[PDB]
C-alpha cells in the first residue's frame, strides 16, 4: 500500500466518494485520474467499443515503462553524472517503499556506489523488516553497518562445521582429496554473499570466523578461510588479495601443497615468506591459524612428511627440507589454544631422529625381506610426528613387522578415525587391520562398514 | 599395403594391426559409407 | 467510460467490482520525468508507439462504423487524432490491414482534405476515392517537377507505381498528363513524366498504348491511328503498317508528326532497325529509312489550329545517315575503320546517334565480345565517345551503358585484362565527365566506394584521370561530391592532388 | 545450433553428407498416411520437441554416462542432431510437412 | 627486393567461393567478397607468413613438408586433406570423406610424415612379416 | 629500417604475451593485445642503438595456479647465441627461483648452445624460439585447430575410458611447433578438437614423444 502523492490523491478521492451523492463527482475523479498532451482521451472511444479495459492498459504501460528501460536505468548506471542521476533516482523512489520498488530499488542498486547513509539506515531497516530483494548492496550495507552480516557468516560458519561433521561421520573410500577448485561448494555461495571489492566487511568477517573457530570452534574452521581465500583469488578479488600482504602468498602456497604435496620450490617458497615475516600479532598469529585451521592442507603438509622421510631414508642423509617440513608441522599445530605472540617451539631434533631411524629400519626390512619402543615413544611422544608415522604405515616381511607397531601404536593413541580409514582403503594384512580397528561413534561406525 | 591392417574394432574404434588407434571412430562419426546421402542443411544458410 | 457504468446502475455485485477496478497514471508521470531528468521526446514518442500498437493489435472491424451511424461528427477524437503526425500512420496502416471500411475511409478523406498527405500506400488509401487521389497525385507531381531529373530518376519507381496501381488510375494520371501538355508553357516537362509514366505501365505488363493513342489526338486520321495502335501492342514492326503509314505520309496532305513523333514507336524502330540480328528486306527498307526521317527531320510551324510549312531538306540528308548506318549494322564483319570518319558524320545527327548507341549496347553487351577484341581500346567505346561529345541529351544513355559494362563480371578475361577493361570504361566515364555530364558520374563513383565492393585502384585512377584534366574555379555541388572521395583513407595516402586539396579547403 | 554450424562451415556451402534423409522420410510419411497438406493436422507440437529430445537420446554412437563419454557422443553426431532438431522443428512440422 | 625461392608470383581475383572471402552480413547471411590473393611459385611459409598485410591465418600452401615443419601435424593433416580432395575432386568426382579421413590419418598418426613407400611403411613397429610383403623382403627379414 | 624492427619486435611481444596467455601464465589484458603506438611510447621506438634494446624486453610472468611457478622470456642481443650467454641467462635464473625460460633468438644458436641447452634439461628447462617462429601465432592459423594440453588425471581417466595404453595413442613430435608453442614434454597428452563435416565435432588424442 503506497502512499506518497499518489497514496495521499487516492484517500482523497476516497474521501470525495463517500456517498452524499454526486455522481459527476465521480466521473470528475475518473477524468483526473489521462497521463499528459490529452490524446488519451482520443483513444479511449477506440477501446470503449469492445468491453472497455482500463486495468489491462494500465499494467501494459507500466509493464513496459518498467521492463523496457530498466535497461536504460542500468546503461545510465554503467561517472558522476551517473552517480548523481541514481542518487536523484533513488531520492525519487525512496517515498515507493510500500509501493512496488522491484524497479525503483533495482534503479538504487545500480547507482549503489553512494552509500547516503541518512536514508540508508531507514533503507536497511525497511529490508530487514520486509525482506528487500538487494543482495550484494544489501550485503554490503549489513556488513559495513553493523554485526548483522556477522550473525549471516556466523550461521553460514555454523552449517560449514556441521557439513564437514557430518562428511568426517559419513565415510567412504584419502581425507576426501579435492583441491581449491574442485571444492567449489558451500563457500562459493557464502563468497558471492561477500561485498567482493569489500575488503574491509570482508577482512572483519573473516577475523570473525578465525575467531570463533580459534577461541570457542573445532579446527574444521580455519579451513574455510583458505577456501574463501581460494575463491578469491580464482574469483579476481584483487582489493582482498592485496590487501593481506603475505596472505595471497601463503594461499598460493596452500593451493601448491594441496595440487602436488611434493614441491621443494615450494618449501623454499614458505620457508622465505615465513623467514621475512611481520610480527606475531598481526601477520604471524594470523598465519599460523591459516596453517593450522586447514586439515586438508594438514593432509598435504603430513603426505609431503612422509616423502621428505622416504627420500632421506633413501639418500641416508637424516641429520634441509626435512627441517622445513617439521617447521611447517611446528607452525601448523596449533595456535588458537591461547591467544599470545607468535612463537614456534617445535623441532625435537633428537625425537624426530629417533622417529625417522624407526621408519628407515622399517623400510629397510621391508626391501631386504622382498618396533614396539618406536611405538611406545611415539605414544608418549609428539603426535605430530604420530600422525605423520601412522599415515606412513597405513599406506611383505616389513609390513608384517610393522603390523605389531602399527597395532602398538593403536591402542596407545580425534583425528586418529581419518587416518585409520585412509589406511583400511589403502590397504592377510585385513584380518590384522580388523583386529587393530577391533581393539579400540564415528570410529565404530566406519569400522563397521569397512568391515 | 599402407593400411590393410587397419580396421573398425568391437568399441567401435579404428586400430591398426599394432592395435594402435587411428580414428577413435569410423569417419569421426562412426557410420558406414554406404547408407548416408547427400543432405542440405535448412538452418546455415538464411539470414536472421 | 466507468463513470458510465456507474450511472447507467445507480446488478450492484457486478457495478461495485467494476467501480473498485475503476478506483484502483500520475506514477508512470512521474516515471516519464525521472527518465527525462536522467535522459525528452523520445519518452513520449515510445508510449505512443506503444498505444498505436495496442490499439491496432486487436481488431477494428466495424466498431467505427456502429460509432458512425450517427453520421459521426465527432471532432473531440478526431482533431485530437488528426494532426499529431503520428495516429494518421495508425490509420493509414488499419486502412491498408482492413480495405473498404467506410469509417477508414472517412477518415483518409478527412486526412487528405487537409492537404496532409505523405505516405504512398498505394493499395488501398491512395487509391479508393477520386479526391483522396487527386491530391496525393497532384502531390506527386509537384514533387517531380519540383526536384529535376535527379529527383525524376530517383522517383519514378515509387510514384509510376502507385499511378499505375489500377487501370482508372492510370486513366486518370493520362487524363492530367493530356490537360497538362496542351499549355503553351510547360507541357514538354508534363509530356516528358507522362512518357515514364507510360513506359513504366509498358515494362509492368499493362498495355497502355491505347491511352497514349487515344488522349493524345492522334486519333484523327483512323486508319493511321488503329495501323500505329497495331504497331504499339503487336511490340514488333510489320510491313503492313509501316507501307499504310509511308503511302500516308508521302501523299498531298501530309497527317500531323504528333503520332510518328512517340517515343516507344520510336523504341521498338530501334529495335526493329539497329539490332545486329536483323536482316530487313530491302522492298520495306527504305521505307522504314523514309518513315525515320520524316518523323526526325521535318520543320513545322503551327499557330493554333493547323501548319503552313513543313520542311523535308533535312529528310534526305537524314535518311542518307540511316541508311549508311543500317548498312555498317546488316555489315558485321574487320571493314568498320575502313570508312569510320563516315561513320561520325552520321553520328552528328542525334537520332542516327542513338541507333549507334543501342547497335553498341547490342554489340558489346552480347558475351565473349571483350575476349574477342585484341586492341587496347574497343572501337564502339570511342563510338560512345564521339556519341557523348556530339549530343548531351544521350549523356544519361551512355551512363546507363557505362555503368552496365561496369558491372559486368567478365569471367572469361584474365584479371589483369578485366582491370584494364575497366579501365578503358572509366576513361570512357571521364570523357563523360569533361563533356558536361559531371554530377551523375561522380555519383556513382561515389556509390562505387563505400556501398560497393569495386577495386579501389580503380577509383584512385578515376581521380586521378579527373585531377589532370580539370583546373580551378569549381562549384560547391562538384567539390562536395568530389571531396569524399578524394577522403576515404584509402585514397589520399597512395594518391597534383594537393593543389585541389588545398583549393577546396582555402575555398569551401 | 545455427551458430555451430556457422562456426563448422564458414562457406555458406549447406550440402552435406548424413545418414538418414529426413526430407524422404517425412514425404513417405506423408504418402503412407494419407496427410491432407489443406487441413489442420493433429499433431502437438510439444510432442513433436519431445519426440525429437528422445530420439535425440536413442541415437547412440559412443556408449557410457561418463563425461569422456557423454562429449564424445555429443560430437559424433552433432551435425546430424542439429539437422534433426531443424528439420523435425514444431514449426516446419505445423505449417510445410 | 623479395623472398628468396619465391620465383614468380602472380595475383588475380578468385572464381569459385573456395578462396573468395566470406562473411556474415549483419543481417546474418553469407556475403562472398572478391578479394585479391597472390598465388606464388616456390614455397617459403614462414617468411611470408610474418609479411605485412599479409593474412596469417588463411595463407596456405600446397608443399606438405613445410606446412608439417611450420604449422604441426595436426596442421599438416588437413592440408593433407585438402590436396587430395583436391587433386581426387578436380574432375569433378567425389569420393566420401571417411577415406580421404582415413588416409590422411593414417600417413599422420605417428607424429611425422609417414610416407606410403618402403621409408615410412616398413620403418614403424608393423612385424617383419607384413612389412617383407611390401618391399625389401630379404632386407627386412635379415634385419629382423 | 628502424620502425620496421620495432614492429617486429612488437609482433614478437605479441606472440610471447598470447603464448604465455595459453600456456596459462598470468598475462593482464592490456598487455595481450597492446597496438605498436602503446609499445613506442613504452620502450622506444628507436631499437638500433636507443631506447628499446632486447635486455629491456625481457619478460617475467607467473603461473595461474601457483606463483612459485615463473616464467622468463629472455630476448638475446646478439644474432647467433652461444654457451657464454646461455651461463648468464642460467645464472640470472639460479639466483632467483625461476626454473623456466624461453629464449627468443634472433639468428639460429650454435650447437653447442643446443646442446647445453638439453644438458640441464631435467634442471632448469629453456625453450629457445627464433625471431622467424615468433613473428606470427600459429595457433591463430586455420589449419592449426584447438590443442588443449590434458592434466594428468585427464590423461589417466581418458586411458581408463578407451582401455587402451599410451603407446596405443596417435603421438606428436615433441620438436612440433604447436608442442614447442605449449612447452609441453613427453608423455604429455594434448587433447586437438577440430570441426569435422561428417560429424560436426571430433575430439582427437595425441601423446608427445
Amino acid at each position: 500500500x503506497x502512499x506518497x502523492x499518489x497514496x495521499x490523491x487516492x484517500x482523497x478521492x476516497x474521501x470525495x466518494x463517500x456517498x452524499x451523492x454526486x455522481x459527476x463527482x465521480x466521473x470528475x475523479x475518473x477524468x483526473x485520474x489521462g497521463v499528459l498532451l490529452p490524446s488519451l482521451q482520443s483513444a479511449l472511444p477506440f477501446l470503449d467499443l469492445h468491453g472497455t479495459p482500463r486495468l489491462e492498459f494500465h499494467q501494459s504501460v507500466f509493464d513496459e515503462l518498467r521492463d523496457k528501460l530498466l535497461e536504460r536505468v542500468s546503461a545510465i548506471a554503467s561517472a558522476e553524472e551517473r552517480y548523481k542521476k541514481l542518487e536523484d533516482l533513488l531520492e525519487k523512489s525512496f517515498s515507493l517503499v510500500k509501493m512496488p520498488s522491484l524497479q525503483p530499488v533495482v534503479m538504487c542498486v545500480m547507482k549503489h556506489l553512494p552509500k547516503v547513509p541518512e536514508k540508508k539506515l531507514k533503507l536497511v531497516m525497511a529490508d530487514k523488516e520486509l525482506y528487500r530483494a538487494c543482495a550484494v548492496e544489501v550485503k554490503r550495507q549489513i556488513w559495513q553497518d553493523n554485526q548483522a552480516l556477522f550473525g549471516d557468516e556466523v550461521s553460514p560458519l555454523l552449517k560449514q562445521y556441521i557439513l564437514e561433521k557430518e562428511s568426517a561421520l559419513f565415510s567412504t573410500e584419502f581425507f576426501s582429496p579435492s583441491p581449491k577448485t574442485r571444492r567449489q561448494g558451500e563457500v562459493v555461495q557464502r563468497l558471492t554473499r561477500m561485498v567482493g571489492k569489500n575488503v574491509k566487511l570482508y577482512d572483519m568477517v573473516l577475523q570473525f570466523l578465525r575467531t570463533l573457530f580459534l577461541r570457542t570452534r573445532n579446527v574444521h574452521y580455519c579451513t574455510l578461510r583458505a577456501e574463501l581465500l581460494m575463491s578469491l583469488h580464482d574469483l579476481d578479488v584483487g582489493e582482498i588479495c592485496t590487501v593481506d600482504p603475505c596472505h595471497k602468498f601463503t594461499w598460493c602456497l596452500d593451493a601448491c601443497i594441496r595440487e602436488r604435496f611434493v614441491d621443494s620450490k615450494r618449501a623454499r617458497e614458505l620457508q622465505g615468506f615465513l623467514d621475512g615475516v611481520k610480527k606475531g600479532q598481526e601477520q604471524v598469529l594470523g598465519d599460523l591459524s591459516m596453517i593450522l585451521c586447514d586439515p586438508f592442507a594438514i593432509n598435504t603438509l603430513a603426505l609431503s612428511t612422509v616423502r621428505h622421510l622416504q627420500e632421506l631414508v633413501g639418500q641416508e642423509t637424516l641429520p634441509l627440507l626435512l627441517l622445513l617440513r617439521l617447521l611447517a608441522l611446528g607452525q601448523g599445530a596449533w595456535d588458537m589454544i591461547d591467544s599470545q605472540v607468535f612463537k614456534e617451539p617445535k623441532m625435537e631434533v633428537e625425537l624426530i631422529t629417533r622417529f625417522l631411524p624407526m621408519l628407515m629400519s622399517f623400510l629397510v626390512d621391508d626391501y631386504t625381506f622382498n618396533p614396539e619402543s618406536f611405538t611406545k615413544f611415539l605414544q608418549e611422544q609428539r603426535m605430530a610426528c604420530e600422525v605423520g608415522l601412522y599415515y606412513v604405515l597405513h599406506i611383505k616381511n616389513a609390513l608384517l613387522r610393522l603390523l605389531p607397531g602399527l597395532v602398538e601404536t593403536f591402542g596407545d593413541l580425534g583425528d586418529i578415525f581419518l587416518h585409520l580409514l585412509t589406511g583400511n582403503l589403502a590397504l592377510l594384512e585385513d584380518f590384522c587391520s580388523s583386529l587393530f580397528d577391533g581393539f579400540f561413534r564415528k570410529e565404530n561406525v566406519h569400522r563397521h562398514a569397512l568391515r | 599395403k599402407s593400411m590393410e591392417s587397419v580396421m573398425v574394432k568391437y568399441d567401435a574404434t579404428v586400430r591398426n594391426s599394432i592395435n594402435q588407434v587411428v580414428q577413435l571412430r569410423y569417419g569421426e562419426d562412426g557410420l558406414a559409407g554406404e547408407s548416408v546421402e547427400f543432405q542440405n542443411l535448412a538452418t546455415l544458410k538464411p539470414s536472421n | 467510460x466507468x463513470x458510465x457504468x456507474x450511472x447507467x446502475x445507480x446488478x450492484x455485485x457486478x457495478x461495485x467490482x467494476x467501480x473498485x477496478x475503476x478506483x484502483x497514471a500520475q506514477t508512470v508521470n512521474l516515471l516519464a520525468e525521472w527518465l527525462i531528468q536522467t535522459g525528452p521526446v523520445q519518452v513520449q514518442e515510445t508510449v505512443e508507439n506503444h498505444l498505436k500498437s495496442l490499439l491496432i493489435k486487436h481488431f477494428d472491424p466495424r466498431k467505427a462504423d456502429s460509432i458512425f451511424t450517427e453520421e459521426g461528427e465527432t471532432p473531440a477524437w478526431l482533431e485530437q487524432m488528426i494532426a499529431h503526425t503520428t495516429w494518421r500512420d495508425l490509420f493509414y496502416k488499419l486502412a491498408e490491414a482492413h480495405p473498404d471500411c467506410l469509417m477508414l475511409n472517412f477518415t483518409v478523406k478527412l486526412i487528405s482534405d487537409a492537404g496532409y498527405q505523405g505516405e504512398i500506400t498505394s493499395v488501398s488509401t491512395a487509391c479508393q476515392q477520386l479526391e483522396v487521389f487527386s491530391r496525393v497525385l497532384r502531390t506527386s507531381l509537384a514533387t517531380i517537377l519540383d526536384g529535376g531529373e535527379e529527383n525524376l530518376e530517383k522517383n519514378l519507381p515509387e510514384f509510376a507505381k502507385m499511378v499505375c496501381h489500377g487501370e482508372h488510375t492510370y486513366l486518370f494520371a493520362q487524363a492530367m498528363m493530356s490537360v497538362l501538355a496542351q499549355e503553351e508553357q510547360g507541357g514538354s516537362a508534363v509530356r516528358r513524366i507522362a512518357q515514364e509514366v507510360q513506359r513504366f505501365a509498358q515494362e509492368k505488363g499493362h498495355d497502355a498504348s491505347q491511352i497514349t493513342l487515344a488522349l493524345g489526338t492522334a486519333a484523327s486520321y483512323p486508319r493511321a491511328c488503329q495501323a500505329l495502335g497495331a504497331m504499339l501492342s503487336k511490340g514488333a514492326l510489320n510491313p503492313a503498317d509501316i507501307t499504310v503509314l509511308f503511302k500516308m505520309f508521302t501523299s498531298m496532305d501530309p497527317p500531323p508528326v504528333e503520332l510518328i513523333r512517340v517515343p516507344a514507336f520510336l523504341d521498338l524502330f530501334m529495335q526493329s532497325l539497329f539490332k545486329p540480328g536483323a536482316r530487313i528486306n530491302q522492298d520495306h527498307k527504305h521505307k522504314y529509312i523514309h518513315i525515320l526521317a520524316y518523323a526526325a527531320s521535318v520543320v513545322e510551324t503551327w499557330k493554333k489550329n493547323k501548319r503552313v510549312s513543313i520542311n523535308k531538306d533535312e529528310l534526305k540528308s537524314t535518311s542518307k545517315a540511316v541508311e549508311t548506318v543500317h548498312n555498317l549494322c546488316c555489315n558485321e564483319n574487320s571493314e568498320l575503320v575502313a570508312e569510320l570518319s563516315t561513320l561520325y558524320q552520321c553520328i552528328r545527327f542525334p537520332v542516327v546517334a542513338m541507333g549507334v548507341l543501342k547497335w553498341v549496347d547490342w554489340t558489346v553487351s552480347e558475351p565473349r565480345y571483350f575476349q574477342l577484341q585484341t586492341d587496347h581500346t574497343p572501337v564502339h567505346l570511342a563510338l560512345l565517345d564521339e556519341i557523348s561529345t556530339c549530343h548531351q541529351l544521350l549523356h544519361p544513355q551512355v551512363l546507363q551503358l557505362l555503368v552496365k559494362l561496369f558491372e559486368t563480371e567478365h569471367s572469361q578475361l584474365d584479371v589483369m585484362e578485366q582491370l584494364e577493361l575497366k579501365k578503358t570504361l572509366l576513361d570512357r566515364m571521364v570523357h563523360l565527365l569533361s563533356r558536361g555530364y559531371v554530377l551523375p558520374v561522380v555519383s556513382y563513383i561515389r556509390k562505387c566506394l563505400e556501398k560497393l565492393d569495386t577495386d579501389i585502384s580503380l577509383i584512385r585512377y578515376f581521380v586521378t584521370e579527373v585531377l589532370d584534366v580539370i583546373a580551378p574555379p569549381y562549384t560547391s555541388d562538384f567539390v562536395q561530391l568530389f571531396l569524399p572521395i578524394l577522403e576515404n583513407d584509402s585514397i589520399a595516402g597512395t594518391i597534383p592532388v594537393t593543389e585541389f586539396i588545398a583549393h577546396c579547403k582555402s575555398n569551401f | 545450433d545455427r551458430e555451430v554450424l556457422r562456426v563448422i562451415f564458414p562457406t555458406g556451402d549447406s550440402k552435406v553428407v548424413l545418414p538418414c534423409n529426413l526430407l524422404r522420410m517425412i514425404w513417405n510419411a506423408q504418402k503412407i498416411f494419407h496427410i491432407n497438406p489443406r487441413l489442420p493436422s493433429d499433431l502437438h507440437p510439444i510432442k513433436v520437441v519431445e519426440g525429437v529430445k528422445e530420439l535425440s537420446k536413442k541415437l547412440v554412437i559412443v556408449n557410457g554416462d561418463d563425461p569422456l563419454s557423454r562429449q564424445a557422443q555429443e560430437n559424433a553426431t552433432l551435425l546430424f542432431n542439429i539437422h534433426l532438431r531443424s528439420t523435425l522443428c514444431s514449426r516446419r512440422m505445423a505449417e510445410e510437412f | 627486393q623479395g623472398i628468396e625461392q619465391i620465383s614468380k608470383v602472380y595475383m588475380h581475383l578468385p572464381q569459385t567461393d573456395n578462396k573468395k572471402k566470406i562473411i556474415i552480413t549483419e543481417d546474418g547471411e553469407f556475403k562472398a567478397l572478391q578479394e585479391w590473393i597472390l598465388e606464388t611459385d616456390g614455397v617459403s611459409l614462414m617468411r611470408v607468413l610474418s609479411e605485412k598485410d599479409v593474412d596469417p591465418v588463411r595463407t596456405t600452401s600446397n608443399d606438405i613438408v613445410e606446412i608439417f615443419t611450420v604449422l604441426g601435424i595436426e596442421a599438416v593433416r588437413k592440408a593433407l586433406e585438402r590436396e587430395l580432395y583436391h587433386v581426387i575432386s578436380f574432375d569433378g568426382s567425389y569420393v566420401n570423406y571417411r577415406h580421404l579421413a582415413l588416409l590422411c590419418d593414417t600417413m599422420t598418426c605417428r607424429g611425422h610424415l609417414m610416407a606410403i613407400t618402403r621409408h615410412g611403411v616398413n620403418r614403424q613397429d608393423t612385424g617383419p612379416l607384413m612389412k617383407c610383403s611390401f618391399e625389401e623382403t630379404v632386407d627386412v627379414l635379415m634385419e629382423a | 629500417d628502424d620502425e620496421e624492427e620495432t614492429y617486429r619486435l612488437w609482433k614478437i611481444r605479441k606472440t610471447i604475451m598470447q603464448l604465455c596467455h595459453d600456456r596459462g601464465y598470468l598475462v593482464t589484458q592490456d598487455e595481450l593485445d597492446q597496438t605498436l603506438e602503446e609499445f613506442k611510447a613504452q620502450f622506444g621506438d628507436k631499437p638500433s642503438e636507443g631506447r628499446p634494446r632486447r635486455t629491456d624486453l625481457t619478460v617475467l610472468v607467473a603461473h595461474n595456479d601457483d606463483p612459485t611457478d615463473q616464467m622468463f622470456v629472455f630476448f638475446p642481443e646478439e644474432p647467433k647465441v652461444g654457451i657464454k650467454t646461455i651461463k648468464v641467462y642460467c645464472q640470472r635464473m639460479q639466483e632467483e627461483n625461476i626454473t623456466r625460460a624461453l629464449i627468443v633468438v634472433q639468428q639460429g644458436m650454435t650447437p653447442s648452445a643446443k646442446q647445453s641447452l638439453v644438458d640441464m634439461a631435467p634442471k632448469y628447462i629453456l625453450e629457445q624460439f627464433l625471431q622467424q617462429e615468433l613473428l606470427i601465432n600459429i595457433t591463430e592459423h586455420e589449419l592449426v585447430p584447438e590443442h588443449v594440453v590434458m592434466t594428468k588425471e585427464e590423461v589417466t581417466e581418458l586411458l581408463a575410458r578407451y582401455k587402451l595404453r599410451e603407446n596405443q595413442l596417435p603421438r606428436i613430435q615433441a620438436g612440433d611447433p604447436v608442442a614447442r608453442y605449449f612447452g609441453i614434454k613427453r608423455g604429455q597428452v594434448v587433447k586437438i578438437i577440430r570441426p569435422s563435416e561428417t560429424a560436426g565435432r571430433y575430439i582427437t588424442y595425441r601423446l608427445v614423444q
